[PDB]
């Protein structure tokens, strides 16, 4: 029986140090992924913008091409 | 021949204490521990509860236990607080909020060690240990869990002495909590291994005396605890003063106990008083039709729903012996069919000539198989919640298994079954 009582009390630590070490892994996970998401949501936004700017030296660079051609 | 005292959790402390006021008043002896009693008759068997210190004073052998100061500082300030000697109370802070999981496992077990440092302490200085009592409720969390922790430990270091309990069964009627059916059954499950002799002290019972009989229509824990003081004295006076019959938790164990596990007993008093109640002085054969009369039992169970095993008698006062046994005799001979016809001569007598308070009384010890009704009332509520796993979170989030929980349903409706066995005997 002393036994048995021995084993309840480190059950008992071992599910809550456990449930606490868990929370904490996801925890820092989930703040981790989402770092990364909204990261990866302003890097596409801005190379978007800047595949624009690319195309906006390409149109003065056509219209110097054309002037010269004329 | 010593008796050890333990008191655990909040009823179990102030039950305890009001026994040792109404016991302290009984043997002459006053707040500060100094006897100035009206009889020598208190003091010649004083040693079975009180110890003798420096100047004359009777300190009682009793260790005041409990998860929570709030109760023991209560105790400790009530009339005869000072009487208890202060090393012996040992107490924690954070209380078992009514979870026996938390005081039979966890809170308990971190401060059980103090406790058995007393109770070693307190054994080592005995000429003749007999064995302990403790007292306790099997509904809340300290007296209960902390309580069969205690008696087991107990029983581990002490193997060959007697373990009696006076514990307070839950009700609804009388409730603090709707997980007392599973704290109880918790409870049983170690009393019906650890323990030679239990006195079930039903609040039920209590309730219904003080509700139907006194017409204390709204009664308190104060009027509970009125008629648990009043029994406790009358159960004890065969240990306490010079007597013949049961004068030992051993030979009451022996002539009370015929099963190893039948061992609950419902006790029974006479004249049922109320706090500060009216002017007569019951004639003996009012004192004994009412002692065995179903509404002055402290067990919520009908007697003539079952048989007795065993009965123990004890009258207090003084009163003609002749009409005593006569008596007694009568209440057997009409109700014959009560008492179980293999066990001869099952119903034995004691008279003390100082009465408790009363000019006389009678108490009523009995181990009777209609104590299955207050096993079964429980074994129903504790079903009723366990087959849906109601509340059973407090105590798996302690460490505790299903299987425990099971384990003690099937103990206790093992003890149903066994009570009804010798009732159809
Ligand atoms: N007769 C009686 N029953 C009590 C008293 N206090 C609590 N109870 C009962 O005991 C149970 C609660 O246990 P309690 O002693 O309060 O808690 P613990 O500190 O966990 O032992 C319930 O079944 C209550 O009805 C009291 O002073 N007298
Ligand atoms: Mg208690
Ligand atoms: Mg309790």
């Amino acid at each position: 029986k002393r036994e048995h009582e021995r084993e309840v009390i480190q059950k008992a630590i071992e599910e809550n140090n456990n449930f606490i070490k868990m929370a904490k892994e996801k925890l820092a996970q989930k703040m981790e992924s989402n770092k990364e998401n909204r990261e990866a949501h302003l890097a596409a936004m801005l190379e978007r913008l800047q595949e624009k700017d690319k195309h906006a030296e390409e149109v003065r660079k056509n219209k110097e091409l054309k002037e010269e051609a004329s | 021949r010593e008796i050890v005292h333990i008191q655990a959790g909040q009823c179990g402390n102030q039950i305890g204490a009001k026994f040792w006021e109404v016991i302290s008043d009984e043997h002459g002896i006053d707040p500060t521990g100094s006897y100035h009693g009206d009889s020598d008759l208190q003091l010649e068997r004083i040693n079975v509860y009180y110890n003798e210190a420096t100047g004359n004073k009777y300190v009682p052998r009793a260790i005041l236990v409990d998860l929570e100061p709030g109760t023991m500082d209560s105790v400790r300030s009530g009339p005869f607080g000072q009487i208890f000697r202060p090393d012996n109370f040992v107490f924690g802070q954070s209380g078992a909020g009514n979870n026996w999981a938390k005081g039979h496992y966890t809170e308990g077990a971190e401060l059980v060690d103090s406790v058995l440092d007393v109770v070693r302490k307190e054994s080592e200085s005995c000429d003749c240990l007999q064995g302990f009592q403790l007292t306790h409720s099997l509904g809340g969390g300290t007296g209960s869990g902390m309580g069969t922790l205690l008696i087991s430990k107990i029983r581990e270091e002490y193997p060959d002495r007697i373990m009696n309990t006076f514990s307070v069964m839950p009700s609804p009627k009388v409730s603090d909590t709707v997980v007392e059916p599973y704290n109880a059954t918790l409870s049983v499950h170690q009393l019906v291994e650890n323990t030679d002799e239990t006195y079930c002290i039903d609040n039920e019972a209590l309730y219904d005396i003080c509700f139907r009989t006194l017409k204390l229509t709204t009664p308190t824990y104060g009027d509970l605890n009125h008629l648990v003081s009043a029994t406790m004295s009358g159960v004890t006076t065969c240990l306490r003063f010079p007597g013949q019959l049961n004068a030992d938790l051993r030979k009451l164990a022996v002539n009370m106990v015929p099963f190893p596990r039948l061992h609950f007993f419902m006790p029974g008093f006479a004249p049922l008083t109320s706090r500060g109640s009216q002017y007569r002085a019951l004639t003996v054969p009012e004192l004994t039709q009412q002692m065995f009369d179903s509404k002055n039992m402290m067990a919520a169970c009908d007697p003539r729903h079952g048989r007795y095993l065993t009965v123990a008698a004890i009258f207090r006062g003084r009163m003609s012996m002749k009409e005593v046994d006569e008596q007694m005799l009568n209440v057997q001979n009409k109700n014959s069919s009560y008492f179980v016809e293999w066990i001869p001569n099952n119903v034995k007598t004691a008279v003390c000539d100082i009465p408790p308070g009363l000019k006389m009384s009678a108490t009523f010890i009995g181990n009777s198989t209609a104590i299955q009704e207050l096993f079964k009332r429980i074994s129903e509520q504790f079903t009723a919640m366990f087959r849906r796993k109601a509340f059973l979170h407090w105590y798996t989030g302690e460490g505790m298994d299903e299987m425990e929980f099971t384990e003690a349903e099937s103990n206790m409706n093992d003890l149903v079954s066994e009570y009804q066995q010798y009732q159809d005997a």
